RNA sequence: CCGAUAACGAACGAGACUCUGGCAUGCUAACUAGUUACGCGACCCCCGAGCGGUCGGCGUCCCCCAACUUCUUAGAGGGACAAGUGGCGUUCAGCCACCCGAGAUUGAGCAAUAACAGGUCUGUGAUGCCCUUAGAUGUCCGGGGCUGCACGCGCGCUACACUGACUGGCUCAGCGUGUGCCUACCCUACGCCGGCAGGCGCGGGUAACCCGUUGAACCCCAUUCGUGAUGGGGAUCGGGGAUUGCAAUUAUUCCCCAUGAACGAGGAAUUCCCAGUAAGUGCGGGUCAUAAGCUUGCGUUGAUUAAGUCCCUGCCCUUUGUACACACCGCC
């Protein structure tokens, strides 16, 4: 605690396919991963039995791969069902947490599916408009002009 | 020198009560302590691990202060300020099940009993426990 | 019975309630029943605020309306019977009277 | 109790009942010199008192019309039968009743009298009944299509403060 | 139409369930204290009900 | 005035730098420690409480948002 | 005896210039244990003269929307900054405050309506009350925009603002602005 | 594939066990009582689908009601959803189940902004 | 009340109760030669501040402010 | 208002008035408010206090079975009048300072003549005239629309952060509402289930009896963070779960998990405001089957500046000038 910088302290890490700032706290470093938020980080760290008050760069490989393994399949790790992102999938109806660019391509394929079935929400997405029924008369002029 | 809980600062008093509750650990800690938020309006889980012991100690202190407080009562104490994002803020109450489970754990240690009316209060031996801890923390803060 | 009754008096004004609360208790003392002291409940104040305009065009003037409701509680308790003894009401229009019993 | 509403709604319903009764008697007793209505309420029964100039006119043949209106109010607000009584009270100093003088003027103008002479006569009568002041305004399509308003006023007439409430009557 | 569509459309709640107790209008009603009266009619009759002005 | 790149963890040239002259001047705050030692500031607080426990820095204020320290008296 | 904030006796503090000693209220007749009072000092003209300047600093410090009721936080700020300046200097914080008020009071200013020569048409010397008020306002402004977007907290900014104003070092916002005002006034003589 | 199950199982998937597969709003919708309008529309599609020629799509049926949720038993029908002016025919694909009928009959045509007039001087 | 107004009420009540106790159960000499220090130290310790609030009006959000007006 | 005075005598407005708030240990009363005392108790000290301390624990209008209104309530009353002092003043009207006083200017409501082609015929079984009146401009039902977006404007809210954000602990309100003639629709305690959004049973309250002692927010105390578009910021957008209804899609609303976009304090211009005021801060009512970024009020924290001016915008009186009189947005 408050020692010199550890010798195996990389300043940034490589998680899945993305890089995270090891200078910041682990509870907030992995929030850099898309699909990972502060609550998700908090719960995976608490059930990872990892001290929260240490930075990401001072971890070791076993700890970080435990974190990765929990994140990839948190169903078996007592993470409650309702806490997840991709619950009750539209393709296969299986409860899953999404962690990376799988989120990006899944969002993309959901939008193109909405367009293909020609949903009103999908058509709004196609035209770049608001889909939640907000007022477009006066607001959001920046995104077009 | 008779010492009541009203004569010592309640903050470190409830902290010492939580510490005693931790070290005299017999609690019915639910399995969902590590995950859930403490309220609708709270936006993070509590930072400390054994927050449950602290909250149960606070509920004990409140039932010492006044009796008959139901679950909705406790959430009324444990309410908080919902910032509600871009809309103006408001007031939001506490978690019903968290308070209920704390209470159930409180009669798990038989320091809390229900009233003849609705709600629950402290038992005389729980009052004794609180008073002993108050006297000992008074001795600690004085000496 | 042996009867212990409760009488409430309420209206919009204060003067009529005062004169009723005076003449009734005076009649009771003349008719030797001991009287529980006159209890004035907190005044109801119905506040209603409304735009003065019937159009909505103008300088946004809101008119406010008040209806002060005053109510008094006086109890008649006697060793003897009450209702067979006292029957006269002496009630002006505008004031409401309701007579209840201890069991009520 | 559960059947009986609270005090507030009770006073509100009383005010609504009074306003509806007054408005109905206005629309119905317009020509009979209607002046005002007074209701005296007891839990045993209620008493309705109507102030009008022509009591002999508001009462029908052997009290036919007063019976008619008693049945009307009986069936309208749904009183228990025989719990409401209709008393007609002949007003004193009809020149002071703003409502009655307004109705007499309106009757005169609908008759076709000259509005100038009708206003002068009504004002003279009101001041002859004895008053510390009077003021009448006629507004509408006088003369041509353009709207004009003629106000005839004499004597003292305050406008402001509390005392205008219990010194000046408005119709 | 017949009985099955002339008044079949539900109005057991909402603005269309209510009308002014005086002028039968559906705008500016005051449902406070069960008044059920239009705003303008409330202005017209507030003396008669007894709501007077103090402040 | 672009970026401060404050140090989150101590290194050798700054650890001894903290050790050898910090308890010498009158004012000791996390603010001054961070600003004259180019460290993050949570690190500053941690170092200050460690030096407190070691006992070579005297506490006066200990406020939740504004903690002030002084060196121990000379004499 | 009074010992504002539990220490820092008020008797020893001395007012150097007779120019503002009728408007500084640090003396035992105006010394108070704690700078908070519903003193109704705004009710009348010149009632702020009897108001202690510690209270004036506390009232003046809470500004800018986020701070319009946050008075006790300002009080704790004043107490902490007094702690800090006593530690950095060793003397009575109140004497530092008094000297800072003395040196931050701009002696003359310019104001008029017509065609500006440089900024205002005439140069006018000021009353002592305006000196005190403007000195306090300048000090609070200097602390506020000293601590805006930096890790150095508000207490230290207030502390070193008062220390620099107590001596005069051109490192404080207050006397920098005062010198600008004096230059403007002398040019617009 | 709606929730991992195939279409044919969805055909014989009765309401009560299907409400779990539906989202929250649709589950509330089936939990509340279906009215005679929905049942009449279902009967009309069933009659048309059975009288539909083999290897050939059925005839079109129109309807004002667009709050009808799509059932897997209507996949491949010709339904005419009113747009406020006309009834717009729409295919029922095997992925449209958790969708309203009105989500595919747009109520307005898109906006192509012409030159603004005297306003916004 | 709130917190600080509550504090002021308590301290005022302490001062007033002490001077009443000194006026009644002992001589007014002690009463007056504590009342003097109480007066020329803090008048509010014995006399309440009559100000409470001010009624909001229908032309502005607060007691004296008004909603922002624009001309164009 | 005093005064002069071809005026005299009046009248409205203003003032006056009503409410409101501020002091009343003075009166009246108080089990739908309590205070004090006592007795039961519970617990700490019991070394020893023991008339030690707490209790929002229970009783003493359960009728003989304690007193009292300080607190609370609301009525009668009182109280402030430029009343006293000093000064200025024609020594008249009156003005300033000071004492004593709760208060030496508490805010509102009401509010004159004459008008405006200002607004409302979409409030009316208020209405003239005109239009339509069975393929109805009446009226009903179904659906859409009133939200639709290259852009402009206004009132607002959120914010740009360390005077902060998060996590926990401690801790203080007042206004006012609450079950329906039609009219179905109340405010809610407590217990259980669920993590939250909710649901499941038992009650209370038609009300100073219940919600409720309205355990509000801000604030206060400790934790982490550390100057980064960062733990600020939460718009967009996905999945899922709840309530209202007949219906939630162009998402009603609420909730969980994801996304952290502009924004680093804002030009030319401009709004409001002098004390419990601005501002922060929450809370009630109105709209409500579902509901507030609005509004009406309420309370909490709580200032800087000023006791002056006509410079800007105007307002009022006298004199003056006019070629204006639809009245300088004139006329020419
Ligand atoms: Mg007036
Ligand atoms: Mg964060």
């Amino acid at each position: 605690m408050s020692l010199v910088i550890p010798e195996k302290f990389q300043h940034i890490l490589r998680v899945l396919n993305t890089n995270i700032d090891g200078r910041r706290k682990i509870a907030f470093a992995i929030t850099a991963i898309k699909g990972v938020g502060r609550r998700y980080a908090h719960v995976v760290l608490r059930k990872a039995d990892i001290d929260l008050t240490k930075r990401a760069g001072e971890l070791t490989e076993d700890e970080v791969e435990r974190v990765i393994t929990i994140m990839q399949n948190p169903r078996q790790y007592k993470i409650p069902d309702w806490f997840l992102n991709r619950q009750k999938d539209v393709k296969d109806g299986k409860y899953s947490q999404v962690l990376a660019n799988g989120l990006d391509n899944k969002l993309r394929e959901d939008l193109e599916r909405l367009k293909k079935i020609r949903a009103h929400r999908g058509l709004r997405h196609f035209w770049g408009l608001r889909v939640r029924g907000q007022h477009t008369k006066t607001t959001g002029r920046r995104g077009r002009t | 020198p008779g010492v009541t809980v009203k004569d010592v600062n309640q903050q470190e008093f409830v902290r010492a009560l939580a510490a005693f509750l931790k070290k005299s650990g017999k609690l019915k800690v639910p399995e969902w302590v590590d995950t859930v938020k403490l309220a609708k309006h709270k936006e993070l889980a509590p930072y400390d691990e054994n927050w449950f012991y602290t909250r149960a100690a606070s509920t004990a202190r409140h039932l010492y202060l006044r009796g008959g407080a139901g679950v909705g009562s406790m959430t009324k104490i444990y309410g908080g300020r919902q910032r509600n994002g871009v809309m103006p803020s408001h007031f939001s109450r506490g978690s019903k099940s968290v308070a209920r489970r704390v209470l159930q754990a409180l009669e798990g240690l038989k320091m809390v009993e229900k009233d003849q009316d609705g709600g629950r209060k402290l038992t005389p031996q729980g009052q004794r426990d609180l008073d002993r801890i108050a006297g000992q923390v008074a001795a600690a803060n004085k000496k | 019975a042996i009867h212990r009754i409760r009488i409430t008096l309420t209206s919009r004004n204060v003067k009529s309630l005062e004169k009723v609360c005076a003449d009734l208790i005076r009649g009771a003392k003349e008719k030797n029943l001991k009287v529980k002291g006159p209890v004035r409940m907190p005044t109801k104040t119905l506040r209603i605020t409304t735009r003065k305009t019937p159009c909505g065009e103008g300088s946004k003037t809101w008119d406010r309306f008040q209806m002060r409701i005053h109510k008094r509680l006086i109890d008649l308790h006697s060793p003897s019977e009450i209702v067979k003894q006292i029957t006269s009401i002496s009630i002006e229009p505008g004031v409401e009277v309701e007579v209840t019993i201890a069991d009520a | 109790m559960a059947v009986q509403i609270s005090k507030k709604r009770k006073f509100v319903a009383d005010g609504i009942f009074k306003a509806e009764l007054n408005e109905f008697l206005t629309r119905e007793l317009a020509e009979d010199g209607y002046s005002g209505v007074e209701v005296r309420v007891t839990p045993t029964r209620t008493e309705i008192i109507i102030l009008a100039t022509r009591t002999q006119n508001v009462l029908g043949e052997k009290g036919r019309r007063i019976r008619e209106l008693t049945a009307v109010v009986q069936k309208r607000f749904g009183f228990p039968e025989g719990s409401v009584e209709l008393y007609a009270e002949k007003v004193a100093t009809r020149g002071l009743c703003a409502i009655a003088q307004a109705e007499s003027l309106r009757y005169k103008l609908l008759g076709g009298l000259a509005v100038r002479r009708a206003c002068y006569g009504v004002l003279r009568f009101i001041m002859e009944s004895g008053a510390k002041g009077c003021e009448v305004v006629v507004s509408g399509k006088l003369r041509g299509q353009r709207a004009k308003s003629m106000k005839f006023v004499d004597g003292l007439m305050i406008h402001s403060g509390d005392p205008v409430n219990y010194y000046v009557d408005t119709a | 139409g017949h009985q099955q569509l002339y008044w079949s459309h539900p109005r057991k709640f909402g603005q269309g369930s209510r009308s002014c107790r005086v002028c039968s209008n559906r705008h500016g009603l005051i449902r406070k204290y069960g008044l059920n009266m239009c705003r303008q009619c409330f202005r017209q009759y507030a003396k008669d009900i007894g709501f007077i002005k103090l402040d | 005035r672009d970026k401060l790149n404050n140090l989150v963890l101590f290194d050798k040239a700054t650890y001894d730098k903290l050790c050898k002259e910090v308890p010498n001047y009158k004012l000791i705050t996390p603010a001054v420690v961070s600003e004259r030692l180019k460290i993050r500031g949570s690190l500053a607080r941690a170092a200050l409480q460690e030096l407190l426990s070691k006992g070579l820095i005297k506490l006066v204020s200990k406020h939740r948002a504004q903690v002030i320290y002084t060196r121990n008296t000379k004499g | 005896d009074i010992k504002l904030f539990g220490k820092w006796s008020t008797d020893d503090v001395q007012i150097n210039d007779i120019s503002l000693q009728d408007y500084i209220a640090v003396k035992e007749k105006y010394a108070k244990y704690l700078p908070h009072s519903a003193g109704r000092y705004a009710a009348k003209r010149f009632r702020k003269a009897q108001c202690p300047i510690v209270e004036r600093l506390t009232n003046s410090m809470m500004m800018h929307g986020r701070n319009n009721g946050k008075k006790l936080m300002t009080v704790r700020i004043v107490k902490h900054a007094f702690e800090i300046i006593h530690l950095l200097t060793g003397e009575n914080p109140l004497q530092v405050l008094v000297n800072a008020i003395i040196n931050s009071g701009p002696r003359e200013d310019s104001t008029r309506i017509g065609r500006a020569g440089t900024v205002r048409r005439q140069a006018v010397d000021v009353s002592p009350l305006r000196r005190v008020n403007q000195a306090i306002w300048l000090l609070c402004t200097g602390a506020r925009e000293a601590a805006f977007r930096n890790i150095k907290t508000i207490a230290e900014c207030l502390a070193d603002e008062l220390i620099n104003a107590a001596k005069g070092s051109s490192n404080s916002y207050a006397i920098k602005k005062k010198d600008e005002l004096e230059r403007v006034a002398k040019s617009n003589r | 594939t709606y929730r991992g199950v195939d279409l044919d199982q969805l055909l014989d998937m009765s309401y009560e066990q299907l409400m779990q597969l539906y989202s929250a709003r649709q589950r509330r919708r089936l939990n509340r009582g279906l009215r005679r309008k929905q049942h009449s529309l279902l009967k009309r599609l069933r009659k048309a689908k059975k009288e539909a020629p083999p290897m050939e799509k059925p005839e079109v049926v129109k309807t004002h009601l667009r709050d009808m949720i799509i059932l897997p038993e209507m996949v491949g029908s010709m339904v005419g959803v009113y747009n406020g002016k006309t009834f717009n025919q729409v295919e029922i694909k095997p992925e449209m189940i958790g969708h309203y009928l009105g989500e595919f009959s747009i109520t307005y045509k898109p906006v192509k902004h012409g030159r603004p007039g005297i306003g916004a001087t | 009340g709130g917190h600080v107004a509550q504090i002021y009420a308590i301290r005022q009540s302490i001062s007033k109760a002490l001077v009443a106790y000194y006026q009644k159960y002992v001589d007014e000499a002690s009463k007056k030669e504590i009342k003097d220090i109480l007066i020329q130290y803090d008048r509010t310790l014995l006399v309440a501040d009559p100000r409470r609030c001010e009624s909001k009006k229908f032309g502005g959000p607060g007691a004296r402010a008004r909603y922002q007006k624009s001309y164009r």
